[PDB]
């Protein structure tokens, strides 16, 4: 069974959570409006901006990353951005209609969407395979949250340079995974695998969001939509 | 970094 | 009586302004929304934006205004951006209410609203004193065009390198706007002189304008809410 | 100025 500072990492995760996402993503009226070349790339970059701040917020309450140095917070908050972003709308994500859906009839994001935001279906095509394939493990709140925290805190990145105490807050929050899905999911007996796994698609989605973010970035008619802080965290500054 | 550095505290 | 090549420079700035400006500001949609700390920079960010690109648009049609060097025409664009913006912004300024009136009830700009945009009374009440002033001249559609014009070829700006070609094209638009009021308005002996004057207000406004917005850039919290247009346009890079 | 000189064609 579960020690009391496994639960209290568990919690402080959870809460975090809780205080950085809305499910009832009533900020969306907030952001430039989604039009139905690059229509949706005002919308879509107002809302990548508005998710990295509540990254940035749910980061902060990760247990130990408060201690790292403000170079290697950026370093891992650079690196892993997307890949939590992806983590966190899977929330959004839904089976019956392939897309997330955030409101309305404006917030509803199909794949066609994301062509129009400058992007193409070979970053899309793998992303709703990923996004389907993250929605069946029907994840518990603590895994998702765990997930996001294990992820965020990969020394594997460019940048870091304490690569052996991010390693080790990695392996605490793994060990609080690996034991809740134990103690705690029927039937999780494979689980945590396939969510070790999910961290290795989110590379090449990384990766292959980089490239396209790069044509994108590099044609100032596209970069001036985007927003001061999308520019900052997917640029290149050392 | 700017932005990241404020959004940091 | 007025000449062609004077009439055809009146022809063209005229059609240039017609289209950069719209009266149903139709576009207004598209910028983030107004909320009544700092709820109103976001629209005001987004509007001084799309104004800035505006302003563009009709520069690159001012006669002359092509044929300076890329260096030339981003010194006179950068220094007169915020003068351009207070000329064309009159417009859509009322005397009945001392507003900006920009559509139904989110686009009616008072100036409170100015205030919880990260702006002071120091500013907005010379500019509304201005707008007022400028209103009051009843311009013909011409001599708003033209005094864009001169404001924007005005010589004595930081960065300007060829002060002797753009002193030459800034009184060819001032001999065409001279003999416009003789020519063709009526109880127009005065307007010029008047009009000249507007423009040593313009210098006051901007200086104050630049001192507020190295306030508001300089605080990470306050710039990012701007966009890469206004953060370049108005940002102190050589 | 990226930006500036795109829009400036
Ligand atoms: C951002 C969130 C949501 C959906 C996320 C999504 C799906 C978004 C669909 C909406 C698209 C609007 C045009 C998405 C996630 C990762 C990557 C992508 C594609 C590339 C985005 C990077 C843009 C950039 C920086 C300009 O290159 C989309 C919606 C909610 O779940 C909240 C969550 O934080
Ligand atoms: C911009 C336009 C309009 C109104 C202009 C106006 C009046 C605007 C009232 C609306 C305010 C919304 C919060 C205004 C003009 C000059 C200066 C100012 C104050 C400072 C703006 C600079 C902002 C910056 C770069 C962040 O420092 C306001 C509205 C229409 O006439 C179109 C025109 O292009």
């Amino acid at each position: 069974m579960l020690s009391d500072e496994q639960m209290q990492i568990i919690n402080s995760l959870v809460e975090a959570h809780h205080k950085t996402y809305d499910d009832s993503y009533s900020d969306f009226v907030r952001f430039r409006p989604p039009v139905r070349r690059l229509s949706m790339l005002p919308h879509l970059a107002d809302l990548v901006s508005y998710s990295i701040q509540k990254v940035i917020g749910f980061a902060k309450m990760i247990p130990g990353f408060r201690d790292l140095t403000a170079e290697d917070q950026i370093a891992l908050l650079k690196s892993s951005a997307i890949e939590i972003i992806m983590l966190r709308s899977n929330q959004s994500f839904s089976l019956e209609d392939m897309s997330w859906s955030c409101g309305g009839p404006d917030f509803k994001y199909c794949i066609n969407d994301v062509t129009k935001a400058g992007h193409t279906l070979e970053l899309l095509e793998p992303l709703v395979k990923f996004q389907v394939g993250l929605k069946k493990l029907k994840l518990h709140e603590e895994e998702h949250v765990l997930l996001m925290a294990i992820c965020l805190l990969s020394p594997d990145r460019p940048g870091v340079q304490d690569h052996v105490r991010i390693e080790a807050l990695q392996d605490r929050l793994c060990d609080v995974l690996q034991a809740y899905i134990r103690i705690q999911h029927p039937g999780g007996r494979l689980l945590y695998a396939k969510m070790i796994q999910k961290l290795a698609d989110l590379r090449s989605l990384n990766e292959e969001h980089s490239k396209q973010y790069r044509s994108l970035s590099f044609q100032p008619e596209h970069s001036m939509q985007l927003t001061p802080l999308v520019l900052e965290v997917f640029g290149s500054e050392v | 970094h700017k932005i990241l550095h404020r959004l940091l505290q």
